[PDB]
């Protein structure tokens, strides 16, 4: 993906959410190394990857990809509603940026309190629960629940504003990513949500289970797809072809 | 915490008679069997530094009386279980019918766990228990650990794919609005 | 085949020392507890008229001889455990370290289950079980079944075929669409 974008606006924004899916992969195939070496020896390993570096390092870098799989989505529909009402291209990126780099101040946050992903070998801040840093998960998923409101807003008008032919393609492929998104990632926040509250209990093994096939999911599914719908991607796919043979 | 189907047994030919109790978080739950053998609320202090030894492995039953009737009891609740198992008792059944704020006594025993099980049976339940110390000579209780069977990891499977149903549903009307566009 | 969790005690502080075991299929499956008292193969006969009582409640062990050793035994291995409870045990414990095919006796008379559980012990471990009969003087045993958790193991034949579903329908769509 990221070889045929690299220009429209709506073609920027795909590369950098190709970046977070990148972002998403490198992170489980930490993990899936992690696993394929301790054949029943994990044990061995498991404080030395708690107590050492790379347990601060593998958190913040899956903090970063999820985020950003909601920074970097939230502004194609602003872009796709400005699309169809009519110097904004090189403004829209001046805002690409800063949302990019908005979610590392986020994923540090968690760094400056004095241990807390020394409760989970996934090293991630909510696994483990909701006694560790409590005021960090709550904010956490209200933010990316406050988010698809304007998201599903804007393109619930989309459909009724229309009665640009060559554009229709992107109008649909921005709708599948921003809804599949809380498909496969609201969900999960139901299993962390369940220990903080007594009428609901869910075993502990169900809820590791689910988080490793649904958080690394909404961020998989999505360049495999941009291959067979997107029919631009034909012709970006063939342009590259003859520059190297 | 689950229940406890505490049976007693009236031997000679056996006969059994079965009750159900609550288990408490006072000792860790486990199964035991012995010889029942009542105990007093008053008989089971401490300062009493020389008291009449059993046998090693007994049930006791504990008929706990009203908390206002002793101006300053001597130990806690969870105080004369763990006396009692130095005496050599395998396992306590605190009658709490009369005082139901032991309950939250041995419920916030969470800080120290104790070895052996510890069980109250609370409600008319309790009144088969005291007619059975009371009128037969000698009888032998049997309790055991989660006596009913929990599908912990059976029940749940299924619904496993029931939620997966649902993920592959809701995807399928998304397509009527891609139709109509 | 259900591992069976025993462990002797010793009134004085109670030191303690587990062992495990297998169930068997003769009696129903569930934890008991009491007094160890040794009990001879040949002593646990019917033709008998009358013998001494022991209290109720008692867990006894049985070291059971070589099966060529006794011709004509006076009852079966299941007769033995049947015997014993009427006498007054709640436990049966055997030994068929040495005569392996008292496993097979067990578990092939399954028509008639026994109300109260039957261990046998076979290898090494009952070696120190038997250095403990012959040394103290009173023990306590209690056997235990509990075993936990099993919880996702059971989810993951869900979990799996549903992303075989998944996939084998997304390789038709990429077969039809070049066909
Ligand atoms: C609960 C589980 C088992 C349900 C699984 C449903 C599966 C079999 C369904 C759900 C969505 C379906 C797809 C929806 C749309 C299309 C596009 C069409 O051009 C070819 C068929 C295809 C690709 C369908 C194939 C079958 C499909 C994948
Ligand atoms: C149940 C979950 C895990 C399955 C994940 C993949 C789902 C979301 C995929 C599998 C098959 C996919 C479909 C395959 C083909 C088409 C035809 C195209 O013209 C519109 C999209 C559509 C209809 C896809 C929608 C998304 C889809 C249903």
């Amino acid at each position: 993906v990221i070889l045929t974008t690299f220009l429209p606006s709506s073609k920027l924004f795909i590369g950098l959410i190709s970046v977070s899916n990148l972002f998403m992969g490198i992170y489980t195939g930490i993990l899936t190394f992690l696993d394929a070496v301790s054949w029943g020896r994990f044990a061995e390993f498991g404080i030395w990857w708690e107590t050492g570096s790379g347990c601060k390092v593998a958190g913040f870098l899956a903090v970063f990809s999820s985020e950003s799989a909601i920074f970097l989505l939230m502004l194609a529909t602003v872009e796709r509603s400005l699309s169809a009402k009519d110097n904004h291209l090189k403004q829209f990126r001046v805002a690409a940026l800063l949302a990019f780099l908005g979610a590392t101040v986020a994923g540090c946050f968690p760094l400056f309190h004095r241990g807390e992903y020394s409760a989970s070998p996934l090293c991630l801040p909510f696994p483990t629960g909701e006694t560790p840093s409590l005021g960090f998960t709550v904010t956490l998923v209200l933010l990316n629940s406050l988010a698809f409101l304007l998201m599903a807003v804007i393109y619930t008008k989309l459909y009724c504003n229309l009665e640009e032919n060559s554009q229709s393609s992107m109008i649909k492929h921005v709708a599948w990513l921003i809804f599949t998104n809380c498909i496969f990632f609201c969900p999960v926040a139901f299993f962390s949500f369940a220990p903080l509250i007594t009428a609901i209990s869910i075993s502990p093994e169900i809820m590791k289970s689910v988080t490793l096939i649904f958080f690394p999911l909404p961020a998989c599914l999505n360049p495999v797809l941009y291959v067979f719908f997107n029919p631009k991607f034909k012709e970006d796919w063939k342009l590259l072809k003859r520059r190297v043979t | 915490k689950e229940t406890a189907f505490v049976e007693v047994v009236l031997f000679e030919t056996t006969y059994t008679t079965g009750l159900t109790g609550r288990f408490s978080r006072a000792g860790a739950t486990l199964s035991a069997e012995g010889e029942i053998v009542q105990m007093h609320p008053l008989g089971l202090c401490n300062n009493n530094d020389e008291e009449d030894l059993y046998e090693y492995g007994w049930v006791g039953v504990v008929k706990l009386e009203q908390p206002e009737l002793d101006p300053k009891p001597c130990l806690t609740v969870l105080g004369k279980a763990k006396r009692a198992v130095q005496r050599g008792a395998t396992a306590v059944i605190f009658d709490v019918s009369e005082n139901p704020e032991a309950i939250d006594q041995l419920n916030q025993g969470s800080e120290d766990p104790l070895k052996r099980p510890v069980v109250y049976v609370k409600g008319a339940d309790a009144i088969k228990l005291m007619n059975i110390v009371n009128k037969q000579k000698v009888a032998r209780a049997r309790i055991q650990h989660r006596p009913p069977r929990q599908p912990t990891e059976y029940f749940d499977m299924g619904i496993f794919l029931a939620f997966f149903v649902v993920v592959s549903l809701v995807c399928l009307i998304l397509l009527v609005k891609i139709k109509l566009k």
